[PDB]
């Protein structure tokens, strides 16, 4: 299960932050800071793997915007990147040419993309299209 | 400034109000603000939440926040306390023991100083058992003559039969409306 | 600017 | 001793820098935005940073912090004043401190900075005396700078000699939450804007104490000023001696003097307030002001800031006069007041709501801050007594002068 | 771009040249590595207008050391540079001259720099001034081999007021890097004459002119109180640096002057209003005074008794204003301002600083130990603090009644009551031990002081070594005064500490504690119980050579940082 | 009623940090300014302002009844913005989300298939010890549903519930029997997690 | 006129000095 997920811009600023474990506000802040700050202060052949707090921290960033999560040690490490991927696929699918501007107007449209797709750190859906018809359908409710 | 659309408004009823519902677990409530909004014993399981409703009569929206009676919910009625005109309780008459509990919650919800201007509401809840006392009894073992600058109000209504929520009602009306 | 790139340019 | 003056940006990026020995390598300016941070995150930011051997020292502009690298035991004070006389000098050659004039005014910027300090050693801060060497739109420098006098450039001529005075009073209060003023002091502010053909050597005499003790003249009002901090033009000696305030005044406005005494007198507004803020229900603000200053002055502008709650929202004001406002911004009720006579008493009684749950942290109390400023009033009760502008020419000076009173750290501590 | 730039450079057209030179100077500026350019901008180097030879010069300046090499092709121009009739142009390359960090160019610069030396403009003599100390830095024994030496030292005594102070700040600087070797020290005429040049120097100059008497030793009395009356007009100097140079000077030359005359009187009473001026400095300067004050504080502590109302930090104040406030109120605290302090105190412990709050909380228990006279108000002032259920603040008081009790235990038998029922759940290490010292040396006015420790056991063998070395000292001494209902307690303190306890120092104290049990319970009342000398207190007055040597560096980095001058340098 | 695009424009418009800080207060101080009104109808782009600012690093304590008054709402948009709200401002420590519990049970039994399964989300994001607990009963129920969307989500929920509640294993056994048969990917790969977690 | 006081002619000197 995914413990946080959070899209942080390369200056540092967060785009998107979605944490699975019940923290204090304080101490999120602190922790998203303390990420913000291994990953900002890490080169580009890191492996793209932190273990932070024993905490599966891999970084993935296809843009300027980078991207975190935070997966205990029980799981394989390919499967949270291979996640990551699809689930910038899906955005761009429903969103069209995603880019960082749509990105900051349109983050609720993320975030409901992201509770659709995954919930409580797990999967939702492993398909690709059936979450974006799902979603479509939602929003078409009014 | 001109007021000729507020009067406009007037003319045929602008005046909604508001209300509250609270009172102790197994109370009524639930089962009151079903009846006053649809007019059926809807049989509920406890509120552990709480029912927000609104009544449509006399021209007024009476907006109803129904509030539980749990334990840990006894000290959230405070949150429903801001933007709140009125305020209605429902006695458990079928409940000796826990008679004094709901005088002690009462006592402790009338103890605060930003709910002054509800007006008191006393419904007697629980009006189909013979046990249940007259509506001077549950009064005076409540002491609500004791409530100085508070205008309360005691209705007795049956769950099962319905009677005297009009009566209420009115009184509310005529309680919270000062004009013809 | 940098922003108005695709995430992923597909 | 600073080894390298840079200015930096509100990013990090250096809007530019003049290395003046060269003992500090320019490398050493990207740890200073990481060093900073460190400092500001953990409570051990300072104006005086440290890298390595090099240290940092510098304060933050309207829109820069200008940071002077250097390496040995410099003086830290000379560069504190180094810097202040660079932020005049930009100040008064671009009206405004920003970036725009950083990127733009480039050309100037450089030949001010070559000309302004060498080796670390700074040799010229005259504003109007620089103007004359380096121009944004090269002669031969003129000899003031070589010269004694380098504050009165020669050959000005005006077709009328008028000098306007502005005697700004800084009426500072420190008044405790028990109703106790604790710090009450205020400061002179002896601002003369000097407009005369020549260089008129000015003798200024004032209704001080001290030169009324010295002439025998110490019964009438004296003002009794503990500090009295003279300007360039000033010569020292002079007033060591027997008082005498000598000096050349210069063309433009610029402070001559500036005195600083402790004030015993009753305040001029006594703000009487109260507090009835329920347990997340209510608040209010029995708020009384009462103006314990002449009733022959009239403060304008009367700005008394009572803060109110951060988290207070619907508030409804019940005032007697003046407007009441509250910012958002700022998070406090301003008791605006255009026109306050003296001995009017202000009655305001605040009402505002607030949230049902708490809040996670503490806020504090902000002090009361009144922002009354009454003109034509001398608190500390000192008078112009005479200004000997001589000239070698031989003119006749028509002086002016004007007294204004505002308040300086008036503030007012919170219950 | 590049090709294109250096074409431009390359023209004979001057419009152009303006151009290309701006664009240079703005890629430079801008974060561009124009050093490939400087042979380039080599040729276009001698030009009349005075514009772009300033931004040649600044070039070849900030790109001298990266291409030394192709530097070699300036020193005919600086050459021709250093006699143009107008004194800017000659200031201007005498500065680039001393400025290019070239080590086979300066050997060249020796005849230039002569024939400036002696140089009628004010403006010439003061670069050659500056160069003259730039290529003394650069290389010493060329500035020997010179002989500039001699030049400087009759430059103080020539015209030009701020020539002669930009010649002593140079031989200052000079002699700052020598090795004391052949001084440019100079006898009291010297003073007097560079006395009569410092009320014509300017602002710049003026730090000049009295660094130089920084050095000087005064042998007589009467040169120093002509000294001190020729400084004295300086305390009315509207420049901070001037004041706090003025002060500085007064304090070197205090150490020779004699406290029987009424110069000392004169001098200590002159000296407060210059410091309550600087006070209302700018937040920037408001440390460097702070320390300032600190330093002459702890040297003449009878100028700035009074000085009290001002020293109260205001809300707008800094962080490190704040800080130092709290220090500065510390080192002037006394009876006579008892009342105040501790009501600044009790303010101040209504902030939201946490190390602000910290702060405030050390001062106060500072306060109260120095001055016993307002103990009593320092222990309600703390209880008072311990009742406003802060943790950080019941922390603080923690520690500063712990403190106190080891100062001042005779009549702390008051509060032990208070303290015992104050929330002992707080988990911080510096006051859970402190609490348990207290009930372990104070276990006489508390009933239930086996009962509290009996909450503090059942984590002791891993709560702390320092946590739990004070649990075990404080059931010994509970088991030593009262045995009957603390004798299980001392059996199973021993068990958890001398078997289930790994730490050695911890070990080896459960182990005597053991075996003094066991050998004579009645001697360790007297060898455990016994009453402890007074405690010394850490003095806060540094050494008095230390104090003599900061003394005269004043307005360093070395008095900001409290330490010597070589322990801070590199 | 000012938009959310017109909000992040703003924000984006300030450069200094103070000056950030004061058009957020400015922001808050007319979103609180409505929410003491009872304001309902510019409701949703008050909340998106409001989480805006929490995302952003400004304090949210305030509008925390809001966030409760528009979960039990109607509107399909007020109830996503509730839901969003209990997500993000919303915690096991918040102490604030029991009263959550009625809302969630109401919105359980709820027709429209957006509305329950908004709700399982949120309570799996935000599950605690003691609304799994009150919530056990109507989690089993949704699990036997041959809905296929939903069973994913009503498996998530029990996964949840029962990390959250390790006791309440004993109630899944029964209604996780036979159900590896699942033709959609993601009801299968749902079964396999929670057959994992037990 | 101007806010803040009117400003008022300044002497030379102390006359009654001498
Ligand atoms: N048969 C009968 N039961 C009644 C009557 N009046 C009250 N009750 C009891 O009161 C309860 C009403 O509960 P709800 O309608 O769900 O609302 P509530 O009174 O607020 O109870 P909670 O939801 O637990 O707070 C019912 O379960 C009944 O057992 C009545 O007139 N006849
Ligand atoms: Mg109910």
């Amino acid at each position: 299960m995914i413990h946080f997920i959070l899209l942080f811009s390369r200056q540092g600023k967060l785009r998107l932050q979605k944490w699975y474990i019940t923290l204090p506000d304080k101490e999120r802040k602190k922790i998203t800071r303390e990420i913000v700050q291994i990953i900002l202060s890490r080169g580009h052949r890191t492996s793209s793997f932190v273990d932070w707090k024993e905490l599966k921290l891999v970084y993935k960033r296809y843009a300027s915007l980078y991207f975190c999560c935070a997966i205990e040690n029980q799981d394989n490490e390919l499967l949270t990147l291979e996640i990551v991927h699809r689930y910038v696929e899906l955005l761009d699918k429903y969103f069209g040419n995603v880019c960082e501007l749509d990105i900051i107007f349109n983050f609720e449209k993320a975030y409901f993309i992201l509770d659709e797709f995954i919930i409580g750190g797990e999967i939702q859906e492993t398909s690709k299209k059936i979450a974006v018809k799902a979603i479509e359908d939602s929003d078409m409710l009014q | 400034g001109n007021i000729f659309a507020n009067l406009f408004k007037g003319l045929f009823g602008k005046k909604e109000m508001r209300i509250l519902m609270v009172g102790l677990d197994a109370a009524g409530k639930t089962t009151i603000l079903y009846k006053l909004k649809l007019g059926e014993i809807v049989t509920t399981i406890p509120t552990i939440g709480f029912n927000v409703e609104t009544v449509e009569y006399k021209n007024i929206s009476f907006t109803v926040w129904d509030v539980g009676g749990q334990d840990k919910i006894r000290p959230l009625w405070r949150h429903y306390f801001q933007n709140t005109q009125g305020l209605i309780f429902v006695v458990d008459s079928n409940d000796r023991e826990r008679v004094n509990e709901a005088r002690e919650e009462l006592m402790r919800m009338l103890a605060e100083d930003e709910l002054r201007d509800a007006v008191l509401l006393v419904f007697a809840n629980k009006q189909d058992l013979p046990n249940a006392m007259n509506a001077a009894e549950i009064t005076d073992k409540l002491g609500l003559h004791s409530l100085r600058h508070r205008n309360w109000y005691i209705q007795a209504t049956c769950a099962t039969s319905g009677d005297g929520l009009y009566e209420g009602l009115d009184w509310l009306s005529n309680q919270l409306r000062n004009q013809k | 600017k940098g922003e108005n790139t695709s995430l992923l340019h597909p | 001793s600073a080894s390298a003056v840079y200015v930096l940006d509100l990013k990090g990026k250096v809007l530019i820098c003049r290395n003046y020995r060269g003992d500090v390598d320019m490398s050493e300016v990207e740890h200073f935005m990481p060093i900073l941070m460190e400092k500001e995150e953990e409570g051990m930011l300072s104006p005086i940073l440290a890298h390595g051997g090099v240290r940092f020292m510098w304060i933050k502009h309207n829109n820069l912090y200008l940071v002077a690298t250097s390496k040995k035991n410099a003086c830290v004070s000379l560069v504190f004043s180094f810097l202040y006389k660079v932020v005049q000098v930009f100040s008064e050659y671009f009206k405004e401190l920003e970036e725009e004039s950083i990127r733009d005014n480039f050309v100037i910027i450089y030949e001010l900075l070559d000309e302004l300090m060498d080796f670390g050693y700074p040799q010229t801060t005259d504003s109007k005396i620089l103007q004359e060497y380096i121009t944004q739109e090269a002669p031969r420098p003129p000899a003031t700078v070589t010269n004694a006098v380098s504050w009165r450039s020669e050959g000005i001529k005006y077709r009328k000699n008028e000098v306007f005075l502005d005697v700004i009073e800084a009426v500072n209060l420190l008044v405790s939450a028990n109703g106790n003023v604790l710090r009450s002091e205020i400061v002179g502010s002896i601002k003369m804007r000097v407009f005369l053909s020549g260089m008129p050597e000015l003798r200024l005499g004032l209704n001080d104490k001290v030169l009324f003790d010295n002439t025998g003249r110490g019964k009438s009002k004296s003002v009794e000023l503990e500090d009295v901090k003279f300007h360039q033009c000033v010569r020292l000696s002079r007033f060591e001696n027997d008082r005498t305030i000598s000096f050349i005044p210069p063309d433009g406005e610029f402070e001559l003097m500036s005195y600083r005494l402790n004030t015993h007198v009753k305040p001029l507004i006594w703000i009487e307030s109260v507090i009835e803020k329920h347990s997340h229900s209510r608040i209010e603000y029995m708020v009384k002001a009462k103006s314990q200053f002449k009733r022959r002055s009239t403060a304008n502008n009367v700005e008394i800031h009572i803060p109110v709650p951060n988290d207070a929202d619907s508030p409804k004001f019940k005032t007697t006069v003046g407007s009441v406002k509250w910012v958002p911004e700022n998070s406090e009720i301003v008791w605006s007041v255009k026109s306050f006579p003296g001995g009017k008493e202000y009655l305001m009684r605040a009402h505002f709501g607030l949230p049902s749950v708490e809040a996670e942290d503490k806020e504090g109390k902000p002090p009361i801050s009144v922002k009354f400023e009454i003109p034509y009033f001398t608190t500390s009760g000192i008078q112009v007594r005479y200004l000997k502008i001589i000239e070698k020419s031989g003119y006749q000076a028509l002086p002016w002068v004007r007294y204004i009173t505002q308040n300086g750290d008036y503030q007012l501590r919170t219950q | 771009e590049i090709f294109e730039l250096k074409a431009e450079l390359n023209s004979d057209k001057k419009e152009k040249k303006k151009e290309a030179v701006k664009k240079v100077i703005a890629s430079m500026t801008v974060g561009k590595d124009v050093s490939a350019l400087f042979p380039d901008v080599v040729n276009c180097m001698q030009t009349d207008n005075l514009e772009l030879k300033k931004l040649v010069y600044l070039y070849l300046m900030n790109y001298a050391k990266s291409q030394p090499d192709m530097a070699i092709m300036a020193v005919n121009t600086f050459v021709k540079d250093c006699e143009d009739p107008n004194p800017l142009i000659r200031a201007l390359a005498v500065r680039t001259m001393g400025c290019i960090r070239v080590d086979k160019i300066t050997e060249y610069l020796c005849e230039p720099l002569r024939k400036c030396l002696k140089d009628e403009d004010p403006y010439v003599r003061k670069t050659a001034a500056v160069c003259v100390a730039k290529l003394h830095d650069i290389n010493a024994q060329l500035v020997e081999d010179q002989g500039f030496l001699d030049t400087l030292k009759d430059l103080i005594s020539d015209s030009n007021p701020m020539v002669v102070a930009n010649a002593v700040a140079a031989l200052s600087e000079i002699a700052e890097s020598h090795p004391s070797s052949n001084l440019l020290d100079l006898n009291p005429q010297s003073i007097n004459k560079l006395l009569t040049a410092l009320n014509e120097c300017t602002e710049w100059g003026q730090i000049f002119i009295l660094d130089c008497l920084a050095n000087y030793m005064p042998k007589d009395d009467r040169e120093a109180q002509s000294i001190c009356e020729r400084v004295t007009p300086r305390l009315s100097h509207a420049n901070s640096a001037v004041v706090l140079s003025a002060v500085k000077v007064l304090m070197k030359f205090m150490e020779m002057l004699s406290k029987d005359l009424d110069y000392y009187g004169t001098l200590l009473k002159k000296l407060a209003p210059p410091l309550v001026t600087l006070l209302s400095a700018e937040p920037e300067l408001q440390y460097v005074a702070l320390r300032n004050i600190n330093l002459i504080v702890q040297k003449r502590p009878e100028i700035l008794k009074h000085e009290m109302k001002v020293f109260f930090v205001k809300y707008n104040d800094p962080i490190y204003v704040k800080l130092e406030k709290l220090d500065i109120m510390i080192r002037l605290a006394s009876q006579a301002n008892i009342a105040q302090v501790l009501a600044e105190l009790r303010e101040y412990a209504t902030e939201v600083d946490v190390d602000f709050v910290r702060k405030a909380v050390r001062a106060i228990g500072r306060c109260a130990i120095k001055v016993e006279q307002s103990a009593e108000r320092c222990v309600s002032t703390l209880l008072d603090l311990i009742q406003t259920k802060v943790n950080y603040v019941v922390q603080e008081a923690i520690v500063v009644i712990k403190d106190i009790f080891r100062k001042y235990p005779n009549k702390y038998e008051s509060v032990i009551a208070t303290l015992c029922e104050n929330l002992d759940s707080l988990d911080e290490p510096e006051a859970r031990a402190a609490m348990i010292w207290i009930v372990g040396e104070y276990a006489e006015r508390i009933d239930n002081a086996d009962e509290l420790l009996e909450s503090f056991l059942e984590g002791f063998h891993d709560k702390s070594t320092q946590v739990q070395l004070q649990l075990l000292t404080a059931i010994v001494k509970l088991f030593l005064k009262k045995p009957t209902e603390t004798q299980e307690l001392v059996q199973q303190v021993l068990s958890l500490a001398t078997q289930d306890s790994d730490n050695p120092d911890l070990r080896d104290r459960g182990y005597i504690y053991w075996r003094l049990l066991s050998t004579d319970p009645v001697a360790a009342k007297e060898v455990v119980l016994a009453e402890k000398p007074l405690i010394s207190e850490e003095t806060d007055l540094i050494e008095p050579t230390l104090l003599d040597e900061l003394i005269c560096y004043i307005g360093t980095l070395a008095s900001v940082y409290h330490k010597p001058p070589s322990a801070f340098v590199e | 009623p000012i938009r959310l695009r017109e909000l992040i424009r703003t924000i984006r418009t300030a450069r200094t940090q103070a000056e950030e800080r004061e058009m957020i207060q400015k922001e808050c101080a007319a979103i609180r300014s409505s929410f003491r009104e009872e304001d309902n109808t510019y409701r949703c782009r008050n909340v998106a302002k409001l989480l805006y600012m929490h995302m952003l690093g400004y304090p949210a304590h305030f509008g925390q009844l809001e966030c409760l008054k528009l979960i039990a709402s109607q509107k399909f948009t007020d109830k996503r913005i509730g839901y969003l709200g209990a997500m993000l401002l919303l915690d096991e420590r918040q102490d604030v989300h029991l009263l959550m519990t009625n809302c969630i049970k109401n919105d359980l039994n709820h027709s429209t298939q957006f509305v329950q399964g908004l709700a399982l989300c949120t309570l799996g994001c935000m599950g605690s010890s003691e609304m799994c607990r009150d919530l056990a009963g109507e989690v089993e129920k949704l699990l036997k549903t041959s809905n296929s969307y939903l069973r994913k989500k009503a498996a998530l929920c029990a996964v949840h519930v029962i990390r959250k509640v390790p006791e309440l294993m004993e109630m899944f056994l029964p209604a996780t029997k036979n159900l590896l048969n699942e033709k959609n990917h993601g009801v299968l790969h749902t079964s396999v997690v929670l057959l994992t977690e037990m | 006129d101007r806010k803040g006081g009117s400003y008022s002619q300044a002497a030379g000197s102390d006359s009654a000095q001498s």
